[PDB]
RNA sequence: GAUCUGAGCCUGGGAGCUCUC
């Protein structure tokens, strides 16, 4: 049973870890939010392939699962998890390249300590030391799939056109942003969420195989019409949570 | 400080000391024999070796009857350890004992069940890059397995275009091949083989048939056997930055079968042996035709081992 | 924010760095920069220091 | 095996609706997504 | 003024603003 290890319901995530000592769903869901943003932002700036943050974003939802982040701050895990990612994904950052630019996005204001400093070499430790927690934490279980990899050979199948292919994709990374589907719905689930998602916001509709088999059928033999309208139901239940503008930004202003 | 997921070192008893590294210990309540291995943490400079992951993190994936198989990974109340399914023999080993006797019938199967288990890891795109009679075990029902993939990682198919650049100072120096002793960084399943060749002369010479001390001095020796590096026989073999700045002699010819003639005797073998050690990687027989050649198809046929073991 | 071909390895991948420098605008176009701005941006989700 | 893609007309879904008037229309915001 | 004695929120991201003192 180590398929269902990293696959939870809502009931459990309900009680997560940190639900354990007094932190609000909505305000949990927040930390990560805030944290798939934070790798996201220093896995652009370390140049480094979109799979290795997603991978990393994975670890931060699984991570938060059996830790709370009452013990586990978020800006100290998402260090440490881009590092393991970017090794994982063949893409591995000199430990003295992520910290400082993890300071940068940290600490805009001070100054980036010497790497020579008392404070610089006790970073490392820390950083080095959350790493070793991180892999135990996990099960040493790196191995990841993305809904990425299924939306790409889903769409490229049901020859649909760049901007309906960029836009599927696009919502499979603001799954791992915004929700928490990595820890719910296995990732082929996930991908036809984003594509069905994609589909009613692009007014694109895909035909049934000459076949007479639905398209989501070609990508998972258990997802249902019923199941993705259901998905895509919370999924933009959570995106009007947002606490920004998306109704304000209809417009062609300046700069 | 929760941790559920990676139980303590102390659920097993070491017994001996094993490759202090590698200790042969016994579940305390099972029983059961295994083989632990720690994860030299001595170069904290970069965290957690990235070598430690990728041996982790592939051992995990592949699973065949003639591969070792990962139990768990413990730690220490830190360091990690690596938990294996002990093996009590190992080829090293065994071809090092005079009183052990390889039967012809025997030998093939050494090599099926070897050859069988390469095909595996390279169909599952996969590199050993440290093939030896050291890292091949041999259970103790006569079941040889794969271990050691400290220097293993996953290779790439080039989709036709630029080239792939790994890293080149791997494998046994004794069991390295030509390519890599050129300056080869885009090489692939190949480099597998070649050790594989070198094993299999040693069940008959019970030795490494190239002792080399340095890296050119490799290359002379494979230059004596295989013959000298020459473009004819290996094409574009010039382009190595390495072949014009290295003194490689040029009228050595090749003499694998000559020089293991007294020693492998039979034909079909040597003519296995002599495919599995060509200069040219891309001339090279590959494990699943090694499989097929008549080496493993004519009498005497393939058998178990335990006979052997009983000595 | 752009498709990436499964089949491609992990040190294949092309890196996540946008082409154009993150400009700094609230605009209809800037909103959808990048998978940062996005989530900066449209949604206004950040860390903090 | 599968036919290229189509236009919706006037997509009475409510779940598009509800994306339509949370994240904007579609067509205006691609030349930006990648 | 803090701002792990807090934030709500929003115009071009604050160089905007008010909240329990
Ligand atoms: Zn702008
Ligand atoms: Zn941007």
């Amino acid at each position: 049973n180590n398929n269902k290890r990293w696959y939870f319901t809502r009931e459990q995530l309900e009680n997560s870890p940190s639900r354990r000592f007094g932190v609000d769903p909505d305000k949990e869901l927040s930390y990560r939010q805030q944290a798939a943003n934070l790798l996201q932002d220093m896995g652009q700036r370390l140049n480094v392939s979109q799979l290795t943050i997603n991978t990393a974003i994975v670890y931060m939802h699984r991570f938060y699962m059996i830790q709370s982040f009452t013990q586990f701050p978020g800006n100290s895990v998402a260090p440490a998890a881009l590092f393991l990612a970017a090794k994982v994904e063949e893409q591995p950052k000199k430990l003295e390249h992520v910290i400082k630019v993890a300071h940068t996005c940290l600490h805009p204001q001070e100054s980036l300590p010497d790497t020579r400093s008392e404070a610089y070499l006790q970073q490392v430790q820390d950083l080095v030391i959350l790493e070793s927690i991180i892999l135990q934490t996990l099960g040493f279980e790196l191995t990841i799939d993305h809904p990425h990899t299924h939306v790409v050979k889903c769409t490229q199948l049901v020859r649909a056109s760049k901007d309906l292919a960029q836009t599927s994709y696009f919502m499979a990374t603001n799954s791992l942003h915004l929700t928490t589907f990595s820890l719910q719905y296995t990732p082929p689930v996930v991908a036809c969420v984003c594509i069905h998602l994609a589909c009613k916001w692009s007014n694109w509709e895909i035909p049934v195989s000459t076949d007479g088999k639905h398209w989501w059928e070609y990508v998972d033999a258990t997802v249902t019409l019923e199941l993705l309208d259901e998905l895509t139901h919370e999924f933009l239940q959570i995106l009007e949570k947002t606490p920004n503008r998306l109704k304000r930004i209809w417009n062609w202003r300046a700069c | 400080v929760e941790c559920p997921f990676c139980d303590e070192v102390s659920k097993y008893e070491k017994l001996a000391k094993i490759g202090g590294e590698v200790f042969k210990a016994r579940h305390r309540k099972t029983g059961q024999k295994v083989a632990l291995k720690k994860v030299l943490m001595e170069n904290e400079k970069e965290g957690f070796p990235i070598t430690a992951l990728r041996e982790i993190k592939i051992l995990q994936l592949l699973k065949h009857e003639n591969v070792v198989n990962l139990i768990e990974i413990c730690r220490t109340k830190g360091s990690i350890y690596l938990v294996f399914d002990f093996c009590e023999h190992d080829l090293a080993g065994l071809l090092s004992n005079v009183l052990v006797k390889f039967t012809l019938s025997e030998i093939k199967r050494v090599m099926q069940m070897l050859l069988n288990g390469l095909y595996y890891i390279h169909r599952n795109k996969i590199l050993h890059r440290d093939m030896k009679a050291a890292n091949v075990l041999i259970t103790r029902d006569g079941v040889l397995k794969l271990a050691d993939f400290g220097l293993a990682r996953a290779f790439s198919l080039a989709k036709n275009s630029q080239p792939n650049r790994y890293t080149n100072r791997v494998v046994t120096l004794w069991y390295r091949p030509p390519e890599l002793l050129l300056g080869e960084r885009d090489y692939g399943p190949p480099i597998d083989l070649w050790g594989a060749g070198c094993i299999m002369a040693e069940m008959w010479t019970r030795s490494p048939i190239m002792q080399g001390n340095t890296e050119q001095h490799q290359l002379a020796l494979i230059s004596q056997l295989c013959g000298s590096i020459t473009p004819e026989v290996w094409p574009n073999v010039d382009n190595y930055e390495l072949y014009e700045k290295l003194e490689l002699v040029k009228g050595q010819k090749r003499k694998v079968k000559d020089r293991l003639k007294a020693y492998v005797r039979d034909p079909y073998a040597l003519d296995l042996i002599d495919k599995l050690l060509v200069l040219d990687p891309a001339q090279r027989i590959d494990s699943d035709d090694a499989l097929n050649h008549d080496f493993f198809w004519s009498d005497p046929m393939p058998s178990d081992l335990k006979g052997m073991l009983s000595t | 924010m752009e498709p990436v071909d499964p089949r491609l390895e992990p040190w294949k991948h092309p890196g996540s760095q946008p082409k154009t420098a993150c400009t700094n605008c609230y605009c209809k176009k800037c909103c959808f920069h990048c998978q940062v701005c996005f989530i900066t941006k449209a949604l206004g989700i950040s860390y903090g220091r | 095996l599968f036919a290229e893609p189509y236009k919706v007309t006037s997509k009475e879904d409510k779940l598009s609706s509800r994306i339509q008037s949370m994240l904007g229309n579609y067509d205006e915001m691609k030349d930006f997504i990648g």
